[PDB]
């Protein structure tokens, strides 16, 4: 008899359209999570190809011992990289060269390019740039003195996975041995022998290994990863990240949302049958096991045909994505489910728990009469409690993100708006006089039940909101990718360059078809101290290396400016504002440099944003136009070739002072990266959309549901089909513009947070997203309600199902 | 045309396979311009059903159906839906008066359908309410209400209608011999001035008496009773 | 209990601000065990009110009521579901039935409230139904049913319960001639062999006269008429 009976309710409209809308919340959340969480195993898996390492160790002397064997113990792949630059003597033609000591573990991951291929660092074997035995004339299997050592030329090094750019290179590469340091007879304790550590193993090793070192560290150590060395690519990847996991939130947001107003609604649909139980003498056991009894159990079904169909999505789509991954992904963790399930089971209690508390307390024949129900629990207080609680559970679930912050500040604004101009329009509305007959019952409709109207706007308010901001984060993002990697761009550089060679080897570029580019002056110093204060202490990477200055008559065009003023005058020169804020220094600051007994000072007066992603060289300080003339002014160039290198081989007997420098490999390298990261947004973005406009759709059905019962008597009463599509074109066109014109502001608002504190952005309000969302929004619902009316006047005895 | 309603073999039937149930057996029916018919029947005779499918409201088995000279049966949804609009008024067993609006917006309803003015429609059926005894009772939800009023509301929707036929399920089912009094000299007024035929499905032997003709509805099948 | 419903000086308005309304002045009524009152009045002049009062359904604004001699007023919701569980049993003006359970488990809901079996309860409410004449509905819907047929089915849960004390509005408002001198010989007999006090509200002439006591209503006044 209960069973049913609890058949009969679930195939009633109203109970069918809720559970209908809570699987789909649950399936939404279930199969976006997994997939996000897939995909972005899948990108850690792939950044560790070209580091040999999930997680890097950073100091500048040697770290005890039993961190290392701890790490053994914990079961974990741990590499060694501990070496400078020195000087070397090819017999008796001293030449600095960059030398690299690394462990047989070493490349851990990834592929060591070498020719010829397939060598590694053995004792007694060393490994050379081609520039560098090309400039000490020595060839394969010879012998080179490196410091007090005789070691033999086992091959060359094309490319190694944790190379960089590092365009101010002074001196090739040299592959030896860990084992071998010793015998080199030439490392002083003075120069940091760049100690670096590489770990691999699980997520849940790497995580406990690091909860256990972190109090054992010195501020010299730093821990990091998705940090290559010289060029900063893994920031993009780092970005990426935080890209996939607003994602999630953002679908988790738009399953909240619907879950609230179709549960409100069923809440409501409940209301006279409790009535009539408490008629019946239902006591308060009878009446909690019935009502929470269907509750849990829509619940339950919602749950399971939920999960049954995120599932299914997500192999589906897996299976149908085999030829845009490279692999197979690894299995997703298990947070997604309670992401879904408990976020639904939340989402539930809390609109359902007044409703419930507020029945069994107030007389049944109040309840039928729709007269005063009990005062308890108002709604000004209830509201922000509920609000408190789903925020903190929000921080719980995140783990204190600002992206969850700024989701929040965006929404609260949204809020308050929403209220501000709702009040507003009704003020306005009500003294309205209208001459069409559909905006006429369009705008009465809307005035009658404000509250019930309220809520539908800031549901729909929500919605519009988070779509529109993932979509612009997109769209800047995905236009910063391709800026920073332009699809011509020079793959040769050129350094050591005289001044008094800058002409010749100009004419020779246009000699040979080549578009000459900048030619940045470089002079390599390092600063004194700043304020008078000796820097010596401090620990900053900018300290113990050799700063790079450049002068630029004009502005810097592809580098932006934001603080400050340009050009900078005599003894000012303008500076990173990233390089500022780790220095803690304010404008006209004096700072005072020492190169070649020449110590210059000079001031602060601009601070420019620079992005350390672009190939193209980017200074921290820039001098004024011949401020440095007594320092030796080098100069560095670039150019595109991609047919032959017979004019390479003519330039380099040309110049053969000159440096050359192929950047090929770290092209191939970035760009196959780049084309991932761009699937991955490509590919999330269409699901998030896809899925959020499901959710909007069942709002928008819940909606109508709401109204069925007018609509049921204007047919009734003799209305035409076409007078109903119209009216209802016109009320959620009115709803859905009023909602988009609040989403503007409020994604607004929450983009310029967003950009300022995580992706380090510059924000310009964008009046094309002030005219695009509120159209858009209201055209998208007049299609949806247009198109679910028509649906629902279509059939015949219509007025019989009134009842329903 | 003279002849309103022309009901010729009508045919009825309800339920799927074993639920079948056949309601209405052959029906003929015959009214002209003007006349006053009043419907008697046992409870579960199927008097609504008669009433609902006279009116296009639905379709019956088979059988002949004109309503003002078209056969009901050979239109879609939309021809008849305009035909309810501009000539038929009806009220029901449960009045599915709309709970969200109050009694004031229930009976301004046909008049926004037909296209007046906001206000001429709005002090049109405050007028007709205040005519029909409710005049303090305006602002009132349907629920607010009781089973008089909201019988009543629903009357005066149908006279706001205007209408050229008028159906009534019981106009006197929830009404004293007060007011039932009342409510039947407003219909035969309305009938005596514009000419509007009546339909009625009554309990009442007194308003069935006051009728020009009294149908009792047997087994599916009309007998004329006076 | 002598006495199974007791009022003293009841009174009870409605709405707020200038929308206030009152509807009962002050009531005084006893109701001794075993008799047969039908109350009368105008339409809007709060006999439903009344009535859902009675059965502890509402509260007034002041006064005093002591159904089955218990001070309902100074007793939680709790214990008055239970009260009226044990002895109580209601009929609704809208019949309020719950529009997805057939007809048959419709009248045995009360039964499995009061966690009675299923068989006997079952058997119970067959004979129950069948004794209305609605012995081939009993898998009906409440949509598939018409006014008569749910008036009988609300009828029908009231009885199902056998309570001390019956509280009906209109038993038969929607019912011809026939069905409702039978419905009134079921609860005349009810009474006589079960000692069942009830309480009708009802236009009804004939259905007053039979009830020992007629009282009028008359602004929020008890007097008696016949
Ligand atoms: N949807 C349905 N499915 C099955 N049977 C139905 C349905 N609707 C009505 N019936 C049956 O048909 C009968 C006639 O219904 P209805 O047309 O309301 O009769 P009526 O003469 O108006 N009765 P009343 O208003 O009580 O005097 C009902 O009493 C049921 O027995
Ligand atoms: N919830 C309410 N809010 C405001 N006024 C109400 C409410 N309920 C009832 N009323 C008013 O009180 C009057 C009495 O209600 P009710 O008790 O149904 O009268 P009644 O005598 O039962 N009418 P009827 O059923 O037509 O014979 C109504 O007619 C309304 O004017
Ligand atoms: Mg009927
Ligand atoms: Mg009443």
């Amino acid at each position: 008899m209960i069973a049913r009976w609890f058949w009969r309710e679930w195939r009633s409209p109203s109970l069918l359209i809720v559970w209908l809308a809570l699987s789909l919340a649950v399936a939404c959340v279930l199969a976006l999570g997994n997939i996000s969480d897939r995909m972005e195993k899948g990108l850690s898996q792939q950044s560790r190809e070209f580091m040999a390492g999930d997680r890097a160790l950073r100091s500048s002397r040697e770290v005890p011992q039993a961190w290392l064997e701890e790490a053994q113990k914990r079961g974990l792949k741990v590499g060694k990289q501990l070496t400078f630059a020195t000087m070397t003597f090819a017999g008796d033609t001293p030449q600095l060269a960059n030398v690299k000591a690394v462990d047989d573990i070493y490349p851990m991951y990834g592929d060591l390019q070498t020719n010829p291929p397939g060598l590694k660092p053995q004792a007694g074997s060393v490994l050379l740039a081609p520039r560098l035995m090309a400039l000490l004339n020595l060839k394969t299997g010879d012998t080179i003195d490196v410091g007090d050592a005789t070691l033999r030329i086992a091959g060359e090094v094309i490319q190694e996975p944790d190379s960089g750019f590092n365009p101010f290179q002074m001196a090739p590469r040299l592959m030896m041995n860990l084992a071998d340091v010793d015998k080199t007879g030439a490392v002083q304790p003075g120069s940091r022998v760049t100690w670096r550590y590489k770990f691999g193993g699980n997520e849940n090793q790497l995580d406990g290994y690091e909860k256990w070192l972190l109090p054992q560290l010195k501020p010299e150590q730093r821990w990091y990863g998705l940090e290559q060395d010289e060029g900063a690519l893994g920031r993009s990847m780092e970005r990426s990240q935080q890209f996939l996991l607003l994602s999630a939130l953002l679908t988790l947001l738009l399953a909240v949302a619907a879950v609230a107003v179709a549960m409100n609604h069923y809440c409501r649909s409940r209301y006279d049958l409790v009535a009539i139980l408490k008629t019946l003498g239902a006591g308060r056991a009878q009446l909690r096991k019935l009502i929470v009894g269907q509750w849990l159990m829509v619940l339950t079904l919602s749950a399971v045909t939920g999960g049954a169909i995120g599932l299914l999505f997500e192999n589906v789509l897996m299976v149908l994505l085999k030829p845009v991954l490279p692999a197979a992904l690894p299995p997703a963790s298990l947070w997604p489910w309670l992401w879904a399930l408990g976020t639904m089971t939340v989402i539930s209690l809390l609109v359902g728990l007044r409703p419930y508390r507020l029945l069994l307390a107030t007389q049944p024949l109040r309840v039928l009469r729709n007269d005063v129900v009990a005062n308890v629990w108002p709604l000004k207080f209830y509201l922000p409690i509920v609000s408190v609680v789903v925020v903190l559970l929000l921080a719980g679930l995140m783990g204190g993100s600002m992206l969850l912050w700024a989701v929040l500040a965006g929404a609260v604004v949204l809020a308050l708006l929403c209220g501000v101009l709702g009040w507003m329009l009704l003020n306005v509305l009500r003294r309205m006089t209208l001459k069409s007959l559909p905006l006429r019952l369009a705008v009465s409709r809307l005035l009658r039940q404000p509250w019930s109207t309220l809520s539908q706007l800031s549901a729909f308010s929500l919605s519009f909101m988070l779509l529109a901001l993932l979509l612009v984060l997109r769209g800047d993002l995905l236009d910063r990718w391709q800026q920073q990697l332009p699809p011509e761009s020079p793959n040769y550089f050129l350094i050591n360059i005289a001044t008094e060679q800058v002409a010749p080897l100009k004419a020779f570029l246009a000699e040979h078809q080549i578009v000459p580019e900048s030619f940045y002056p470089v002079v390599r110093a390092r600063l004194t101290a700043i304020n008078d204060k000796p820097t010596e202490g401090n620990e900053d990477e900018a300290l113990n290396r050799e700063l790079n200055l450049t002068w630029q008559n004009t502005r810097p065009d592809h580098n932006p400016i934001v603080a400050g003023n340009w050009p900078p005058k005599a003894d000012e020169v303008s500076m990173e504002e990233g390089l500022a804020k780790r220095l803690n220094v304010a404008l006209g600051d004096t700072v005072t440099f020492m190169g070649d007994t020449q110590e210059f000072r000079a001031k602060v007066t601009s601070l420019r944003k620079v992005d350390w992603e672009s190939l193209r060289p980017n200074f921290y300080f820039i001098f004024p136009e011949g401020a440095l003339d007594g320092q030796p002014q080098s100069w560095l160039t670039s150019f595109r070739w991609e047919n032959g290198n017979g004019m390479l081989t003519q330039l380099n007997r040309q110049f053969p002072t000159i440096s050359l420098l192929d950047i090929g490999a770290i092209l191939k390298q970035v760009g196959q990266v780049l084309e991932q990261v761009s699937r991955a947004l490509e590919v999330m973005v269409v699901l998030v959309t896809a899925c959020g406009m499901l959710l909007l759709l069942a709002q928008v059905q819940v909606g109508m549901r709401q109204r069925h019962q007018e609509l049921v008597v204007w047919r009734t009463l003799g209305a035409g089909k076409k007078l109903l599509r119209t009216t209802l074109w016109c009320e959620f066109a009115m709803l859905g513009f009023v909602s988009g014109l609040v989403a503007a502001i409020g994604a607004e608002t929450a983009l310029a947070v967003l950009q300022a504190k995580v992706f380090d952005f510059p924000w310009e309000p964008d009046w094309r997203l002030w005219i695009v969302l509120p159209c858009s929004g209201a055209l998208l619902l007049s299609l949806f309600g247009g198109w679910l009316g028509a649906r629902l006047v279509k059939g015949k005895a219509l007025f019989r199902q009134f009842a329903g | 045309a003279e002849n309103i309603v022309e009901v010729h073999h009508l045919k009825k039937s309800v339920g799927q396979g074993e639920h079948e149930l056949s309601i209405l057996t052959g029906v003929e029916l015959v009214v002209k311009r003007g006349e006053t018919i009043a419907l008697v029947g046992e409870s579960g005779s199927g008097k609504s059903t008669l009433l609902a499918i006279l009116a296009g409201l639905d379709d019956g088995s088979s059988g002949e159906v004109s309503l003002v000279g078209q056969p009901l049966h050979n239109m879609d949804e939309e021809a008849r839906a305009k035909l309810r609009a501009k000539h038929v008024g009806f009220v029901f067993q449960s009045f599915m008066l709309i709970p969200t609006l109050n009694a004031l917006e229930n009976v301004e309803l046909p008049a926004l359908l037909r296209g007046e003015s906001s206000a001429e429609s709005r002090n049109g059926a405050k007028a007709l309410l205040e005519q029909l005894g409710l005049g303090k009772r305006l602002d009132h939800l349907p629920a607010q209400l009781s089973g008089g009023e909201q019988q009543r509301v629903a009357l005066a929707r149908a006279f706001n209608g205007r209408p050229d036929v008028l159906f009534a399920d019981e106009p006197t089912g929830n009404l004293d011999r007060q007011t039932g009094d009342k409510i039947a000299d407003l219909l035969f007024s309305l009938n005596r001035e514009h000419g509007t035929t009546l339909i009625m499905v009554t309990h009442d032997l007194q308003l069935a008496a006051r009728c020009d003709r009294c149908l009792r509805l047997v087994n599916g099948q009309l007998q004329e009773e006076a």
